[PDB]
RNA sequence: UGCUGUUGCUGUUAAAGGGUUCGUAGUUGAACUGUGGGC
RNA sequence: AGUGUGGAGAUCGAAGAUGAUUAGAAACCAUUGUAGUCCACACUGCAAACGAUGACACCCAUGAAUUGGGGAUAUCUUCACGUUUUCUGUUUUACGCGAAAGCUUUGAGGUUACAGUCUCAGGGGGGAGUACG
């Protein structure tokens, strides 16, 4: 969008004001805590958990419902990644990327854009640390 | 003013005053539409023509009728229509109030021009069509001269005061239309309590040809 | 002094970089394309004089059949328009 | 209370401009453009009561085409015309 | 016309053409319905705009397709609407 | 004259400069 | 003299007899027997600033007019410029004069502190721009004078005020609208809408 | 980026006030901004304001009478004593008779005939006539 | 715009001014210590010198005549 | 002499926006924990 | 455009050659023609590299259109189109500003009623983008 290129894009969730679950869910807060950690012995990401909760399940918020975030519910449960996600999938991203430049190598458009995503993943590797949600001393 | 003072609400669009409009199509407006006229349009008919709101039109007609008729010399006034449609209707509108009227190509400098022997200094004007009538809003403008105008679906409303959502574009719209003022401003001076009927003719008001 | 809010191009403020330039009718000239002046012209093989001795003795054409066309677009620079 | 009068007492103002109905700007007297509309009041039986009430407006709102729009509002708030339509 | 509008209250004609997060107070577009599956007798509930792949009981192929907005519903099915 | 030719003198007066200051030192 | 517009025949017929009048219901004037009946010939001081020739390039070679200018004021709170061109240097004199006069505008004083006394200052900082030349005009303590260049001193003067700060900015050699820049600054102070005159105005017929 | 809420809502009113409009929409909003207009509220260059809550930084609704000339905000908050009141008024406004300065103490937010009136001084937040 | 208005930025407004202020031709003549090297007088008001021969210097268009000149 | 411009300058055509990006010191940086009541 | 090393060499074509033209033609015109032009790898780092207009954010009047996505409710064939809203781009046609030419929801507007944030340049014309390092 905004931090890397032109793009100027809005795309995005509005939440609701009122927070109260509707009165047509009948499932009790156990029960979707103990579907979320189902759900991430899966081998699903915390993005993808909410999704599918949303999609099929009829629960449009877990925070409404019982009260934590996904992300905290798993921290407590010791599932959490070893990184945090958003960091993950740049640098998956990033490895792809070299692999193809290893064998392209007059491809001079995803140089470009390869500078761009490392130097993306330098700023959220600096803010992590800072945090300490990322040892010290890491390095891409 | 559609609402009369102490709640009378003898002013009103009866249904005799209703067929009047309908019949010579005073609500039918053109296929095009400007901003400053978007209040008084109702809704959009087959073949993209464009309604006036018959509520907002008959009210805005009231409000001319108090104020060309809170003149004390009827003669100040002046009516101007450059088209030729409109020659019959400000004739025959002037005769039965006093007020002065003008027809064919505006001479410039009428209202500017001292020199000049037609020099003409009225307190309200009242044009047939604001696009047609330029010359007149553009000098009434220097000399503090209000303007009263017809104006349909599609019109420049610069410099004018009081505007009338009708039609002018047709020989029936526009006879139709002073029709009503004229009768309206004498029944307010006391010439006819209600005027109802009236022996008046509408097609003397028409533009017959010639 | 700005004589033209286009430059003389229809090309706005940025939108592109660079046009493939083409040769002028005449001259020859390297123009870019969104510069140079385009018409497309269909004319006449023979004229009225020639069309009709051509039909009368021609099996094929007549006043049914119509005679062929030459259609060609044609681009100029700036300079060939203003004279020609 | 209108204009401005020093501590001994006296009015220093030498004339009080008009103020606009719409948006409440001082005319002035090199407008040549404002103008003064005078509508008259009718009694039950359909005659005027023999006076006027009297707004006016800046020549800035009638050179922008906003004259009509201003004056349609203020008849409203002054009763000089109906807000809203009639119930069958 | 002949009314001025509150820009604290508005109107629902006004309101009802406006973008979501443009509103006086932003909130959802989506909803949730009730689906009796193809041939499941089993009912389950459904996101309006769902991405991801959705199953049944007894008709386990498909409840509804992925699309750029809505989802589209499979066919030889029941929808119905919910509160809230 | 034209700048552009004026600056060619110039470059060709500078390489003429540049040799003479190599063979002289 | 034969009036030749409704409101000169109102002057002439004593109807209107004060200026305010012609000032409350911006009534353009086109007379400048009006002004000199509206006002005593007394009290009425017109001075000409400068006057420069203008050419024009013709086929056999040029032609030249002269242009003045002139100022009215009543050193009282009304004050009025004009320029007009004129073949000879005697008929742009007479010219000048009629159009000053028909360009009375009201001036507003006001107090700086302590409201005792006659206004002897502007009420609030204005500015007045024509071409590149700008005057900006600042309220001055009692006791000041009139510290400005002498060409707006001599403006200021006739309009009736005592005590002002002034500057300048652009070419103000020019004095064709360096005159102009003026005016436009006196002429701003009664448009702006102090908390004096708020509420409660009355309107007239 | 907008660094300053306080800037943006006074440069909307005064925008707002010389086109000649009734009403004005002000978005974002926070305690500072609220503060501000009560102030103006008080001397009476503005009417009734209402804040609508939506869970975030809420907007607010001001209604606008004709009595405004302009409001601004002056940045960075340069620090005012007890003696550089005199010099803030012969420079940001228009005459010694009318017009205010609004400044942020200790003892809170306030105009500067107030403050001079408590013997305080404090930070320079903007200015309204 | 054209200017930094931040509270802790003192520093930069300094060094902006320092060095532009070297584009005065008037400022930088008289804080440059190369100057009065080039003047014959050394930076005083008067001189003293001896008398060697005498010119005569023509006077530029549109004028036309000798001016005496004295070479010291 | 607002022609050194913090108050207070210019940068389309008069003197002057870097060919385009990334980036470290530096400068700047969204909302919230608070209407005291009664006589 | 130019440089180095290997390819390729159709067209066009700096240098050059031969005709025209011209007091004169080194040029403009005609016929040719080498380097170039094309490719890979390695250098160069400059352009009327222009919107002669630095990046980020807020407000702003009217009428056109048009590109991509989404929402609601008249025609054609066995997907396209019609009407009205909406988000992002991309053009044409008021206050206000400017010395003017002109700019104007995408400002050169909201500025002597001068303060949203950062950053790069300028200080009469030549010498000169030259000399020394
Ligand atoms: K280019
Ligand atoms: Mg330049
Ligand atoms: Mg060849
Ligand atoms: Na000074
Ligand atoms: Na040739
Ligand atoms: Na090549
Ligand atoms: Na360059
Ligand atoms: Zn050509």
């Amino acid at each position: 969008v905004r931090m890397h290129g032109n793009g100027r894009g809005k795309a995005s969730s509005a939440l609701p004001y009122r927070r109260t679950p509707p009165a047509w869910l009948k499932i009790a807060s156990r029960n979707v805590v103990k579907m979320v950690c189902k759900s991430s012995r899966k081998g699903m990401m915390p993005s993808q958990i909410g999704m599918e909760l949303r999609d099929s399940m009829g629960i449009a918020q877990v925070k409404n419902v019982t009260g934590r975030k996904i992300l905290r519910i798993l921290k407590h449960n010791g599932l959490a990644p070893e990184i945090p996600e958003d960091l993950y999938f740049l640098v998956k991203r990033a490895t792809q990327m070299r692999k193809h430049l290893e064998r392209h190598t007059t491809d001079r458009d995803t140089k470009y854009r390869l500078i761009l995503v490392e130097s993306r993943i330098h700023r959220l590797a600096r803010y992590y640390k800072r945090v300490k949600q990322l040892p010290p001393t890491w390095k891409y | 003013m559609s609402a009369v003072e102490s709640g009378s609400k003898v002013l009103r669009m009866k249904e005799s005053d209703a067929q009047k409009l309908l019949a010579m199509r005073c609500h039918i407006g053109t296929r095009n539409q400007s901003s400053a006229m978007k209040k008084y349009i109702y809704g959009r008919t087959a073949e993209g023509s464009h309604i006036i709101d018959v509520h907002m039109m008959w009210e805005k007609l009231i409000l001319a009728a108090r104020v060309i008729a809170a003149v004390e010399n009827p003669k100040d006034v002046c009516v101007c229509s450059s088209r030729l449609y409109g020659t019959r209707a400000i004739y025959k509108f002037s005769q039965h109030v006093g007020t002065s009227f003008h027809g064919g190509r505006f001479i410039p400098g009428t209202f500017t021009n001292q020199i000049q022997k037609k020099f003409v200094q009225p307190r309200v004007l009242v044009v047939t069509d604001p696009r047609t009538d330029h010359q007149a809003i553009r000098e009434a403008s220097l000399v503090n001269i209000p303007v009263i105008a017809l104006c349909d679906t599609d019109a420049p409303l610069e410099y004018v005061d009081i505007a009338i959502p009708c039609n002018n574009r047709g020989i029936k719209s526009i006879g139709m239309m002073y029709w009503l003022l004229a009768r309206e401003v004498l029944r307010l001076r006391g010439t006819i309590v209600r005027s109802v009927p009236w022996e008046e003719k509408v097609d003397l008001f028409f533009y017959r040809d010639p | 002094t700005t004589k033209r809010r286009n430059h003389g191009r229809s090309k706005p403020a940025h939108s592109r970089g660079r046009v493939k330039p083409i040769h002028c009718f005449n001259c020859g000239r390297l123009t870019p394309k969104d510069k140079a002046v385009g018409r497309f012209v269909v004319r006449r093989m023979l004229d009225a004089a020639s069309a009709r001795d051509v039909a009368e003795a021609s099996p094929v054409y007549g006043a049914n059949f119509p005679m062929p066309r030459l259609y060609m677009k044609q681009r100029f620079c700036i300079a060939c328009a203003i004279h020609s | 209370t209108i204009g401005m009068f020093n501590e001994e007492g006296e009015n220093v103002d030498l004339y009080i401009p008009r103020k606009c109905h719409a948006t409440t700007t001082l005319i002035e007297a090199h407008d040549h453009a404002a103008v003064q509309i005078s509508i008259a009041n009718v009694g039950p039986n359909g005659v005027i009561n023999g006076t006027t009430t009297t707004l006016c407006i800046a020549g800035y709102l009638r050179s922008q085409g906003e004259s009509d729009h201003a004056i349609n509002h203020i008849t409203i708030d002054r009763g000089i015309m109906r807000i809203k339509t009639g119930k069958p | 016309g002949f009314f001025d509008a509150d820009l604290s209250y508005p109107t629902v004609r006004t309101e009802r053409m406006k973008h979501k997060r443009r509103r006086l107070v932003q909130g959802p577009n989506s909803y949730f319905m009730d689906v009796s599956c193809p041939r499941c007798r089993q009912v389950t509930v459904v996101y309006s705009h769902a991405t991801t792949s959705v199953e049944c009981k007894g008709c386990s192929k498909k409840l509804c397709r992925p699309t750029g907005g809505k989802a589209l519903l499979v066919e030889g099915c029941g929808y119905r609407r919910k509160p809230d | 004259m034209r700048p552009k030719w004026h600056k060619k003198r110039i470059k060709r007066l500078k390489l003429r400069r540049r040799r003479m200051r190599q063979r002289s030192k | 003299w034969v009036p030749c517009t409704k409101l000169g025949r109102l002057v002439k017929a004593q109807k209107v007899t004060s200026l305010e009048e012609i000032f409350l219901f911006s009534m353009p004037i086109k007379e400048h027997q009006i002004v000199d009946t509206l006002i005593a010939e007394g009290q009425l001081h017109d001075e000409m600033m400068k006057i420069y020739p203008v050419q024009k390039a013709t086929s056999a070679g040029q032609r030249t007019r002269f242009k003045a200018f002139n100022v009215v004021g009543d050193c009282d709170g009304h004050i009025g410029i004009g320029a007009r061109v004129g073949k000879e240097v005697s008929l742009a004199i007479r010219a000048s004069m009629i159009a000053a006069k028909l360009n009375i505008v009201p001036v507003r004083r006001g107090y700086w502190g302590n409201k005792i006394g006659e206004p002897h200052t502007i009420p609030m900082k204005v500015t007045g721009k024509c071409g590149s030349v700008a005057v900006r005009l600042v309220p001055a303590p009692r006791g000041t004078g009139i510290v400005a260049a002498p060409v707006p001193k001599k403006i200021l003067e006739f309009a009736g005020v005592e005590d002002v700060y002034t500057s300048s900015r652009g070419k103000t050699r020019t004095h064709g609208n360096l005159i102009m820049a003026t005016f436009y600054a006196l002429r701003k102070t009664y448009g702006f809408l102090t908390p004096d005159l708020w509420a409660d105005t009355e309107p007239s017929r | 980026t907008m660094m300053s809420v306080l800037a943006n809502a006074l440069r909307t009113i005064a925008s707002a006030e010389r086109r000649g409009k009734r009403q004005v929409l002000i978005r974002p909003s926070s305690k500072v901004v609220v503060k501000f207009l009560q102030v103006m509220q008080k001397h009476g260059y503005i009417g009734e304001f209402e804040i609508i809550d939506d869970h975030r930084a809420g907007k607010i609704v001001v209604n606008l009478n004709g009595r405004l000339n302009k409001c601004g905000a002056i940045c960075p908050r340069f620090d005012c004593a007890t003696t550089d009141y005199e010099k803030w008024m012969k420079n940001i406004l228009p005459s010694r008779q009318f017009g205010f300065v609004v400044l942020t103490t200790s003892l809170g937010i306030m105009d500067h005939e107030e403050a001079r009136s408590r013997n305080t001084g404090g930070k320079v937040l903007g200015f309204f006539y | 715009m054209t200017k930094t208005n931040g509270q802790n930025a003192a520093r930069k407004l300094v060094r902006l001014r320092c060095r532009n202020r070297w584009a005065d031709k008037g400022w930088k003549r008289a804080h440059t210590f190369s100057a009065r090297k080039a003047n014959p007088f050394g930076g005083s008001s008067h001189a003293k010198g001896i008398v060697l021969e005498k010119i005569g210097v023509g006077a530029k268009q549109p004028n036309s005549a000798i001016r005496k000149c004295v070479r010291v």
